């Protein structure tokens, strides 16, 4: 079917250079993967020993997400007030995506930050709750798509550039940015020509799956702020999810 | 605000 244009290709080459220089351990991850001890998160609510081990790294994770959007020109052509709104809304969305795409079905464990390998349970009891299943259920699903950096990358942009976040200023400009990526993404998809029936439409559904994850994550954030010590919440963590 | 701003400003 239809494919990219010398210009859109160039767009891709960008997004990618971004996601790749901002994705932990690159494709040399499985060798830094250090499985979390079996004992952290067990037989009960929350589980602070875990909640901690998680926020102990959640900081440098968000920064990456920030560093990723910074390498996107269409991003820097926005106001510093919106550049934030975006980060705040898509931060979780881009993070959890990045993790699902790293779900090893054999071991049945995600790999956060490219260093820590967690389990459905662990992640759940850890604070995300129902979101774990959701983030894992995603991973499993995606194992079929075999998304390459580019794809993950593009998918990550489509999220970043959500024109619907509230408080946004330069709406219209953004929407087209998103429109500008979506097209390219699809095209790039055609060149890829995956062996997966009725495709893209499906891939699009994943975007929703990721927005749901983020929308829920916020809810979970509040409980986390009630069932957990404000002594365990790194700033940026709060800076991002806090209203 | 705060930090984010900090991250959006670093050349580096
Ligand atoms: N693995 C990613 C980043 C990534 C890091 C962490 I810590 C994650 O777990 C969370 C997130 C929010 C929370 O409130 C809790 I509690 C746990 C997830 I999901 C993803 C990367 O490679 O960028």
């Amino acid at each position: 079917k239809p494919e990219p244009t010398d210009e859109e290709w160039e767009l891709i080459k960008t997004v990618t250079e971004a996601h790749v220089a901002t994705n932990a351990q690159g494709s040399h991850w499985k060798q830094k993967r250090k499985f979390l001890p079996e004992d952290i998160g067990q037989a009960p609510k929350v589980d602070l020993e875990a909640f901690s081990h998680f926020t102990k790294i959640i900081t440098p994770a968000i920064t990456r997400v920030v560093d990723f959007a910074k390498k996107l020109p269409m991003f820097c052509e926005l106001p510093c007030e919106d550049q934030i709104i975006l980060l705040k809304g898509c931060c979780m969305e881009i993070m959890s995506l990045r993790a699902a795409v790293r779900y090893d079905p054999e071991s049945e464990t995600l790999t956060l930050n490219g260093e820590m390998a967690v389990t459905r349970g662990q992640l759940k009891n850890g604070g995300l709750g129902v979101v774990s299943d959701a983030i894992f259920d995603l991973g499993m699903s995606l194992s079929s798509f075999n998304l390459d950096d580019t794809e993950v990358a593009l998918l990550q942009a489509v999220l970043l550039m959500s024109s619907d976040r509230p408080g946004l200023a330069c709406v219209e400009r953004i929407e087209k940015y998103q429109d500008s990526f979506l097209l390219a993404f699809e095209h790039y998809i055609n060149y890829r020509k995956h062996h997966v029936t009725h495709f893209w439409p499906k891939l699009l559904m994943k975007v929703t799956d990721l927005r749901m994850i983020g929308a829920c994550h916020a809810s979970r954030f509040l409980h986390m702020k009630v069932e957990c010590p404000t002594e365990l919440f790194p700033p940026l963590f709060l800076e991002v999810f806090e209203d | 605000h705060k930090i984010l701003h900090r991250l959006l400003q670093d050349s580096s």
